[PDB]
RNA sequence: UGGUGCAGCGCAGCGCGGACGCCCGAACCUGGUCAGAGCCGGAAGGCAGCAGCCAUAAGGGAUGCUUUGCGGGUGCCGUUGCCUUCCG
């Protein structure tokens, strides 16, 4: 049940629950439609879930801050530790910067 | 009620413009509707009469000689539902002095229903008075406390292994030092039912001698919390139910179930009042 | 009250 | 027959239904309202009143009793094409995987058909592949230690695709004939369920590139549409060669068979109309229409 | 004859540098422990392995009746010998 002390104690808690749903318990919003979340259980039946959650505990508490000081030989790094592909490093590290910006225009 | 709805709703729109309707397709309906409380967990004997209630229904409005079966059947479904939740909303009784026992298993919000009911009341003119009757586990009186502090309303807390008599001579000295007019006492909760649990509950009610019992069971359970309640009001004595997280529910054969086994009407529905009307609209797709 | 839902949302894209 | 409660909207129940009555679109309705209950299946159903208005307008039909001689052909048409007898000879062990979800006769079906294949003449191995469900493993286990069957189990929560192959590799040097093996059966889970039962098939192909022989599907019959969700659903997950259908006697829903059995076209197997370990035998197309238009 | 000024050694102290002890400490390519994750096989069970943590180089800092080398505007210390010049 600044920020990257908040994102771990985040998607920690978006685990011991589904990947719960709880995406719909802070937005008083309303949303679409059901047979969309269906996908989600795909995810679930394999052995594993993400690629994401993967590299993203094999990082230092201070490597998410500022993803840019990261270079060809850092990629590598948190590549065969977390058993993922140097491809699929880029796309989690250029999300961590993703988040620290879109946030800073809320 | 999501499958209990999606298996009725779809039960009569197979007659959603078919034209007069044959002896024989009444009763496909009617056993359509049967297994739509079987998987929704109901009481077969309630399912029977479910069932049989809407023959003779059917039969009397001229169902097979309508043009449009699909509003009839209806209709039929509609008196059915709200006859099974209880007919008519109905709510406890008010008048000088109030006085009423929280019992319920744990983990069925049992002690976060109390807190709620204090709350309702208090907007409607009343003076409730949250007193936890728990003396086992101190963390139980704690719950109860946080609950009554945010809502606005003073939680009485009693001591470890208090004997009923000193409870109630304190539960009658703070009401009279800040008069109150209602006293919402919450008993202790366990998981299962054990004779020692029920037979301090009875002793409680023989003291303070209260006017109406609430019992708060989970309706995510179905006849599970019906069984429950069997318990309760032949060592104790309940009057009402209080069906809790309806929402998390998709079934709802502890509502559909209820004043036929139990008997007991259901007052108040996790909050607002139960509204046999108003549910039994919703399950028709029409709420 | 509209933060995660742009974001997170976005996760299962990758 | 055990199929008098089946037989009040089919076969003898027609019957009834064309006594005193004139084929029209009135009549075709009346029928068409009373397939849809025996959970035959609204796109089989569709598919019988139309073939049988071609087949009652092209030949000069003004008698409803006369449609009696006409929905027994197509509907034994329907079940002539999954009417395929199970065999078990020549292979060594037999594998035969068993699908469905819990609590629907799979572990009651694995017993009765076990004393089969033995009474025939043949040995038979075991194995509680749900291991997560103790009441199943339990069970399978205290049968088979009195009937001198042998019983594969491991830890409580072993992974049930391995719970076959012990059999298995156990029954090449222990020589058995037909092996039975049990699965999990969670509908909660759609993915996994899936993902678990084929990386069963893709790996008993180690010792036996042609084992699974055959996907046994356990589904119950009195459940009605339930039975057309759940095989529907295991359809789509692995390659089902085989249904039986249990739990048919005792409800007026037999004809639920002509939904599992055109709308997937998958063999039936066997046929449960009983309790006790007899009341199986193999499906018959000339046999349960035979019986089922028995008046 | 004598009083200063000497040089070269022998004892303390001081300054600097180098060890020991303490603190901090390099992304990985060093090690142990290794959530999550990933890999191998039909399983039970393993392999490989990152962050963090612990220990530990290079490279610094504070401090040390402690230990060592070298370097001099310490000191009324005792004595001998030599010497440009100065002073009785
Ligand atoms: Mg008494």
């Amino acid at each position: 049940l600044l920020t990257l002390r908040d994102v771990y104690a985040q998607i920690i808690a978006l685990r011991k629950m589904g990947p719960l749903s709880k995406v719909l318990q802070h937005i008083p919003g309303l949303g679409i439609m059901l047979p969309t979340p269906s996908e989600d259980q795909l995810k679930i039946g394999e052995e594993k879930i993400r690629r994401w959650l993967a590299a993203l505990n094999s990082m230092t508490y201070k490597e998410l801050e500022n993803p840019n000081i990261i270079d060809k030989s850092r990629m590598r790094r948190i590549a065969e530790g977390s058993g993922l592909e140097v491809e699929e490093v880029r796309e989690l590290l250029e999300w961590y910067n993703n988040m620290n910006r879109l946030l800073k225009m809320v | 009620f999501q499958q209990l709805s999606a298996r009725l709703q779809e039960a009569i729109g197979r007659l959603r413009g078919r034209g007069r309707i044959t002896e024989e397709d009444l009763k496909a309906t009617l056993r359509e509707i049967r297994r739509a409380l079987m998987d929704a967990d109901v009481n077969l004997e309630v399912t029977r009469d479910f069932v049989e209630r809407v023959r003779e229904e059917a039969l009397g409005k001229q169902v097979l000689e309508s043009l449009t079966p699909a509003e009839v059947i209806l209709a039929t479904v509609y008196e059915a539902l709200k006859e099974a939740l209880g007919g008519e909303a109905r709510l406890p009784v008010l008048k000088d002095r109030n006085l009423w026992f929280l019992v319920g298993l744990q983990g069925s919000g049992k002690t976060t229903t109390a807190a709620k009911l204090a709350l309702y009341y208090k907007g409607k003119g009343r003076r409730p008075l949250l007193v936890a009757a728990d003396t086992q586990r101190p963390a139980a009186r704690e719950q109860l406390r946080l609950l009554g502090e945010k809502v606005g309303v003073p939680v009485l807390e009693v001591m470890d292994g208090e004997s009923p008599e000193s409870i109630r001579r304190r539960v009658e000295e703070k009401a009279r030092l800040e008069a109150r007019d209602l006293i919402l006492v919450d008993t202790a909760g366990r998981l299962q039912i054990d004779e020692p649990l029920m037979g301090e509950l009875a002793r409680l009610k023989e003291v303070l001698g209260p006017d109406e019992v609430l019992l708060v069971l989970d309706a995510m359970t179905g006849q599970e919390a019906l069984s429950v309640a069997r318990a309760f009001d032949e060592k104790v004595g309940v009057t009402g139910l209080v069906l809790t997280k309806l929402d998390g529910d998709a079934r709802g054969g502890a509502a559909l179930s209820a004043r036929h086994v139990t008997g007991k009407p259901i007052y108040f529905a996790g909050l607002e009042p139960f509204y046999p009307e108003r549910l039994a609209g919703r399950i028709l797709g029409m709420g | 009250g509209i933060i995660l839902v742009l974001l997170i949302w976005g996760t299962v894209l990758l | 027959r055990s199929l008098l409660k089946t037989k009040e909207n089919l076969g003898s129940g027609f019957i009834s239904l064309f006594r005193g009555k004139k084929i029209d679109d009135d009549l075709f309705e009346e029928l068409e309202e009373q397939l849809l209950i025996a959970d035959v299946g609204v796109e089989t159903t569709r598919k019988i009143i139309t073939n049988l208005t071609e087949g009652a307008s092209r030949k000069q039909l003004r008698d409803a009793e006369a449609l009696y001689g006409l929905l027994k052909e197509e509907m034994g048409e329907i079940l002539a094409k999954v009417d395929e007898p199970l065999n078990v000879e020549g292979k060594a062990p037999f594998v035969i995987l068993m699908v469905g979800v819990n609590g629907v006769g799979k572990t009651t079906t694995i017993g009765k058909l076990a004393r089969q294949f033995e009474q025939q003449g043949k040995s038979v191995m075991l194995a509680a592949g749900d291991t997560f469900r103790a009441a199943a493993v339990e069970q399978l286990q205290v049968w088979g230690q009195r009937n001198n069957i042998p019983v594969i189990a491991q830890h409580t929560g072993a992974d049930s695709a391995s719970v076959i192959f012990d059999a298995i590799q156990a029954a090449k040097a222990r020589n058995i004939d037909v092996l039975i093996a049990d699965t999990a059966g969670r509908l909660q889970n759609k993915s996994h369920l899936m993902e678990e039962l084929k990386k069963i098939v893709r790996v008993m192909k180690k010792l036996d590139v042609e084992a699974p022989h055959e996907v046994m599907l356990t589904i119950d019959a009195s459940t009605g549409q339930n039975a057309v969700s759940q095989a529907k659903l295991f359809h789509e997950a692995v390659g089902l060669t085989g249904i039986t259908l249990t739990k048919l006697d005792g409800t007026a829903k037999g004809g639920v068979i002509f939904s599992v059995a055109d709308q997937f076209g998958i063999p039936i197997r066997y046929i449960g109309v009983g309790e006790r370990i007899e009341d199986l035998r193999p499906f018959k197309a000339d046999d349960f229409i035979e019986a089922l238009f028995a008046r």
